[PDB]
């Protein structure tokens, strides 16, 4: 307080988190959306606004067409960009952005174009003092403590896994995979038609991924655990609709996540992410790889299913070499990773060369964070 | 209450309280900040971006 | 412009509130009170 | 400050009328006219062609009483505009010039309705400004929650609508031609059974008294027949107004019971529970939850006793067991509408919304459905 | 010893069609409604129906209570729908059931009871030799004769668009909305209400479908359509009732079809045909696209409306790219074009080996039908 403190801003597909530099955790954690009316309304004299805008959007589901403003990954919605970064930075904060520098975090691969976006209107609007922008999965391996492994992160957007070695990354082995958790809530979605319960608005989307998030894990064994549910009705769970209905999900828990290492039920032509991860691994020098299987770490929303990392390190086994050992590391706090390592990188004493002037980009136009930012 | 510490507490949902507490505890940040190897290693690490980038 | 076409936005629902507890008052406190005269009564 | 707008209530069976700002409506009166119809032969005791509201009412065996608005539409409209120039003048004596006037009329109705009230409140009376609303949004005022879904039975119609934090769902508003009128066409048909005879006109207002003070809601419906078959503990006598003594009995749980089994009426339809349940069900799922805890009575029709307990028991019944129903009914839940347009009607910020009179010169009766709802 | 030709039903919600294999047209078209009598019959010697069943129930509409057995392509009432098979087999084919094989459609998504319902239903009550299950879309671009196009059917109860090329048809294209002609019957009451005409019951809702059947049309454009009926009294036409009484609709002529394209009037959320169309090519691969652009197949009886081919036709070319030609598919007689294909499926020497036999059903039980037919 005393001095001026950066912002921390970790900014996906799914949510969006803020806190100050140095602090242990964000301040604020919110969903990623803006919600207008579609109803008529008619009451004259109370409470009615043109947008929603964050919590309030989610809590006043039955009256809005929630509106996702950042597409996998890639902000295709640019007046409600702003308002969430407005929302953020004077509802939640409640501080002005003149004052503190921002650090912003991003996907490895991506339109040019958009970088220079989040310049301009950082600069131009919110009159910002200095920011930066990182990779989002450097910061993962940087929370967790070492400087050279290989780190899949899979949000809600896209999914990539890059491998870094002595901390300093290596563009051309990076991977990028356009299958995320909200691919995961449609197929979801779909496949619960099946058993006769309907799902079909946006509000319905937002339960359907709460039940997600309440009732999955991923099968050691497909073949097995399917042949198990063929047996016996052990494996029923039941969740309450917030109508008061009762549905009784049963065989799908572990059919859903299960696209993450086929998708093939989709239709996409890409393979799983343990092969990914794999070719990653391949595409790098053989001298490292000894390290990069030693040091792999999960990130991500995605990667929250219960199960998630026995099944991986053995579908990885599978496909590494007899003599290599692998080593799997989840966090548990690996869902906010990212922005705890943006929290070391706002608080070294060499990133102070890091800031983009204000001065500099009056001078450079908005490209200068091609060659400011690695 | 008009308050919002009381509407801070009010609104948010379990799980939120839960990741809150769960990642107080360990204090991440602190244990990669006060740690001097590590801290100064980075520190190094991001001198010499600066030296390579330009 | 089509969802709320029919009411302005931006308004307090606290004044409703208040209004509405000033009009029971006179029903709780059993006020007497006449209508409005006119003018050209006056 | 400056001048109170005036408030008037038409339902199809009685007219309510008052300033705005106050707690209670200054007059409240039928809504009938009536003309003689046998001879007159005593010369020089004056003429009279027609009989407005109250005065219709004491006069009632010498004349043929006639409803202006059946089923919610104004059919014929000179007898509107004598009740509405009786209402002005004889009840309230204010200049319609002085005053803005906000009228309530129902949720589904013609177009030709509102257009020819507007027409006729601004061509002849030449108020300023005026406004229409619905009459169940008004009884979400009266209540004073956001949300809730309202239930509003007149004489000439019953309607469900259901709002959500000040967002009303137009695709789940339901509407029933079941209402207070039908209730006393089938008590003057049962009441056939024990031996009274009531045909004209002038014993319809006989029979609406006999309904209104000796007729109750059933818990449960086959047990009170039981009860009534077993013993002689429910019968009730009444005193006609020629002095002669009728006793109902059976018949007085019989008559409200055909709002819940309209098929006692002939009509298709469902019961009010039914119609209740089918209208929150058309809503989405978030606001379910909101709509069963804050289900709001309004109307005259809903002044039975018993009518809450079993309402609460049907809706209870058809809803899933996990929720819990409960359904407010204010004790002066007649005049619910009308309390609801005095808090609407001065609002500081209402003021900017009200129909100008310049706006209808430059419109033609067509601004109506611009504004309003 | 010829086989004899097998039995084609078609049964979309609302209307259920049969004939003969390798005929050109069904043999009997007659409405799926049920009624049962709500008044008390006081005439001593009246013959004794406890339900009136398809289009003799249609004659005494002012007596009973009609109701459908199919609800959004779902059969609600099993018991009640064994009415229908039972009067078509036995009283409009008069054909003995044990000795042909049937034919049946339905819907892409529905659960799967229904379909272990049906062929339950089939082989154990009347007895059939064998029996198929196809889906309706694919009979219909059967009936148009091309092996490459993508198909919308929009029938009461449903509306669903496939893609198929080359004889492959996509699953995850597959798009599905329950925006159908029931739901624009009810519309047709409610707007029908406001100009001061009021039907309830469903003898006179039966009646607001004759109405729309017979005077509706689809404007090319809406809002030149409304200022043309508000400024002149041109587009009126008058219908009489069987009470006999002149009515006029005037304005209401072209705005209960517009709900399908702005789904927005109903309530619904959901995205117009045009759109469901648009989004289910787009789902498809990029090199068949070309081709999916230029074999859109229009099919059932809602698509029947006047004006819908170019409209539609417009839309989807203000949509896509300039440089493809749209065209829209509409044969004369699309309303049954279903069932010809069926036909067609029922007739060919190739199929003849796929009918689902009553032996292999007796030990794989009523769950063949996934594992046999699509
Ligand atoms: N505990 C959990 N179990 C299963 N899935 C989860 C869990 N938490 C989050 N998810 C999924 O991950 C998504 C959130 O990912 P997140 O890491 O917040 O994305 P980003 O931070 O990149 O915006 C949610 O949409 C949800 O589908
Ligand atoms: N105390 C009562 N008990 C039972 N029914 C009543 C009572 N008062 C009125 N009613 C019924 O309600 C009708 C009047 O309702 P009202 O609120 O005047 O309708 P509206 O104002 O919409 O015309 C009467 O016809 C009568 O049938
Ligand atoms: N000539 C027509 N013009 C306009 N609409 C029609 C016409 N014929 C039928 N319809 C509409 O189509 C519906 C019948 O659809 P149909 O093709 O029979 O469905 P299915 O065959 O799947 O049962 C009816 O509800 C009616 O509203």
């Amino acid at each position: 307080d005393d001095d001026i403190a950066a912002l921390v801003v970790d900014n996906g597909s799914g949510m969006c988190k803020a806190g100050f530099a140095g602090d242990d955790a964000p301040r604020a954690v919110f969903p990623s959306i803006v919600g207008r009316p579609r109803h008529q309304g008619v009451m004259v004299g109370m409470g009615q606004k043109d947008s929603y805008v964050g919590d309030e959007a989610q809590s006043k589901r039955g009256i809005l067409t929630l509106k996702y403003p950042i597409e996998h990954g890639i902000v295709t919605n640019w007046d409600d960009m702003e308002k969430i970064w407005h929302h953020t930075f004077y509802n939640e904060l409640r501080v002005a952005p003149e004052e503190h520098p921002v650090l912003l975090t991003e996907a490895p691969l991506n339109p040019k174009a958009n970088r220079e976006k989040m310049t301009q209107i950082m600069f131009e609007t919110f009159n910002t003092p200095a920011m930066y922008v990182a990779i989002q999965a450097v910061l993962s391996l940087y929370a967790s403590g070492r400087t050279t492994g290989i780190v899949m992160d899979s949000g809600d957007g896209v999914t990539h896994t890059v491998p870094i070695y002595e901390g300093y990354a290596l563009p051309h082995a990076i991977l990028r995979l356009d299958l995320a958790g909200r691919d995961l809530t449609d197929y979801l979605m779909k496949i619960l038609t099946e058993r006769g319960y309907s799902f079909t608005t946006t509000a319905e989307r937002e339960i359907v991924r709460d039940i997600k998030e309440k009732l999955c894990y991923v099968a050691l064994d497909f073949e097995q655990e399917m042949a198990t549910a063929a047996s016996s009705s052990s494996l029923e769970k039941s969740y309450e609709l917030p109508d008061g209905q009762v549905i009784t999900i049963g065989n799908e828990r572990f059919r859903c996540p299960e696209a993450l290492f086929q998708p093939s039920f989709l239709g996409m032509e890409s393979c799983g992410i343990h092969e990914t991860t794999f070719n990653s691994i391949m595409k790098c020098d053989v001298d490292i790889r000894k390290d990069l299987y030693a040091n792999t770490v999960l990130s991500g929303g995605t990667t929250m299913y219960p199960g998630i990392a026995d099944r991986m390190q053995k579908e990885i086994t599978a496909l590494a070499p007899s003599t290599m050992k692998i080593k799997i590391i989840a966090p548990p706090e690996r869902k906010y990773s990212v922005w705890i390592g943006g929290s070391i990188l706002a608080s070294l004493s060499t990133f102070q060369q890091m800031w983009i002037s204000k001065q500099e980009y009056d001078e450079s136009g908005p490209s200068i964070v091609h060659r400011k930012c690695f | 209450e008009e308050d919002p510490e009381y509407l801070r507490l009010r609104n948010r949902a379990a799980d939120l309280r839960q990741d809150f507490n769960l990642m107080e505890q360990k204090k991440r940040v602190t244990m990669i900040l006060q740690s001097p190897s590590f801290r100064e290693e980075l520190e190094g690490l991001i001198q010499e971006q600066m030296k390579k980038g330009n | 412009a089509v969802p709320n076409l029919f009411v302005p936005l931006n308004t307090n629902p606290k004044e409703v509130q208040e209004m509405r507890n000033k009009i029971r008052e006179q029903n709780l406190q059993d006020i007497k009170t006449a209508g409005p005269q006119s003018q050209v009564l006056c």
